């Protein structure tokens, strides 16, 4: 879920 | 009084795949490879049930030597989704995960029971966390840091259990303290  | 650090582990500089061992090793914790602010790639792990009932997702390293060191530090940076922004409402969404650590001589374990890991601490949100520009919003990359000791196996396995979180690991590093050398 966390794309940077 | 002031000590060196001595680093066993330092996941953020790590290049290529980090291979810690995910259970399950499918729809639980993810190795997922992303950019930071500086387009710099992490090795990250991942995961976000919260669909779901309550969780049971562990995800160990490989064994790490203690050195004879008395007391390790393992400093973890992570970023969560908070539960306020998920649908459900049958609340078991958290906004914590659940850090362990099993010493062990046997640097080639596999297979380990739950019950063969001590619990280190609940890991939350607090104080400490870098405020990131993500576009328009300021993410908190979340800094937490804990000790364990006294050590008494030649090295030990770190583990972390999600329980039902929207969770990303970012950085794991574990070291020791010791005192400055003499310069002969």
């Amino acid at each position: 879920w966390f794309r940077g | 009084s002031h000590m060196n650090e001595v680093t066993l582990l330092d996941s953020r500089s790590v290049q290529g795949e980090l291979g810690w061992i995910a259970s399950p090793l499918e729809g639980g914790w993810e190795e997922v490879s992303i950019m930071d602010e500086k387009n710099t790639p992490i090795r990250t792990y991942q995961v976000c049930n919260v669909m779901e009932p309550s969780q049971n997702n562990w995800l160990r390293t490989d064994w790490i030597t203690r050195e004879g060191a008395q007391r390790v530090y393992i400093e973890i940076k992570f970023t969560l989704r908070d539960c306020n922004s998920l649908p459900g409402v049958m609340g078991t969404c958290k906004e914590t995960f659940n850090l362990y650590y099993y010493e062990s001589d046997n640097d080639k374990e596999r297979f380990i029971r739950e019950n063969q890991f001590v619990k280190i601490d609940t890991i939350a949100a607090d104080e400490s966390f870098t405020q990131v520009d993500i576009g328009d919003r300021i993410m908190k990359l979340n800094t937490e840091i804990r000790d364990v000791g006294p050590l008494s196996k030649k090295g030990f396995y770190l583990a972390f259990q999600d329980v039902g979180a929207c969770i990303a690991l970012v950085s794991v590093r574990v070291f020791y303290k010791k005192a400055p050398l003499t310069v002969r």
